[PDB]
């Protein structure tokens, strides 16, 4: 079973920024890339960008450039994604999705989300 | 980007029926006869779950009257028969190209007495 546990809810104050996490286990965390989502509220799901876990390679959707970071951290199996100038809008749930590059192409596991609220 | 399309936005059927979900490309997402093309369900309060990954291949332990199908820019997801467990919304997503992304989502109502 893979696991993606993400970290706990957050209420943030507009124009700072977040740093919610993820960790992972139940496969070997170099092998997969991590993408994230922002579910807003009762919505369909938003990409935001995915990063290669091994080089620290990233790739992100423009309309989230700027604003969120993908980080991650081995020895503890653990990515981490920070979000900044936080404002009423970013208020949404996040999601961290494992996608198997060279397993067959799929977001197979996701975490269960983090509940931002910016106010 | 390669923009999905999904039609209809809401869909009510009836149990035993066929439930059929469109989805439209912008562009091919087509590569070497294989099609990026994949297929989530979201139950509410739920985050999504996996059903189809590269057009029609269903993934372990999903129900075989889930069924996907297409290529090129049109693809559609069946359900046939649908049950009552099977309301919920579901969502298209390439991965051909950068950025990925995902189609608008079409929830799917079921119709009793």
């Amino acid at each position: 079973e893979i696991q993606l546990q993400q970290t706990g809810p957050e209420l943030v104050q507009p124009g700072a920024s977040v740093k919610i996490s993820c960790k992972a286990s139940g496969y070997s965390f170099t092998d997969y890339i991590m993408v994230w989502v922002k579910q807003s509220h009762g919505k369909g799901l938003e990409w935001i960008g995915n990063i290669n876990p091994y080089h620290g390679r990233t790739a992100y959707n423009l309309k989230f450039k700027g604003k969120a970071t993908l980080t991650v951290d081995k020895s503890s199996s653990t990515a981490f994604m920070q979000l900044n100038s936080l404002i009423s809008e970013d208020s949404a749930v996040f999601y961290c999705v494992r996608k198997g590059y060279v397993e067959g192409g799929g977001l197979d596991y996701w975490g269960q989300g983090t509940s931002v609220i910016v106010s | 980007d390669i923009v999905l399309t999904q039609f209809p936005g809401s869909l009510a059927v009836s149990l035993g029926q066929r439930a059929t979900i469109s989805c439209k490309a912008s562009q091919r997402v087509d590569y070497d006869g294989v099609s990026y093309m994949n297929w989530y369900q979201q139950k509410p309060g739920q985050p999504p779950k996996l059903l189809i990954n590269a057009a029609s291949d269903l993934e372990s332990g999903i129900p075989a009257r889930f069924s996907g199908t297409g290529s090129g820019t049109d693809f559609t997801l069946n359900i046939h028969p649908v049950e009552e467990e099977d309301a919920a919304t579901y969502y298209c997503q390439q991965s051909n190209y950068d950025p990925w992304t995902f189609g608008g989502g079409t929830k799917l109502e079921i119709k009793r007495a």
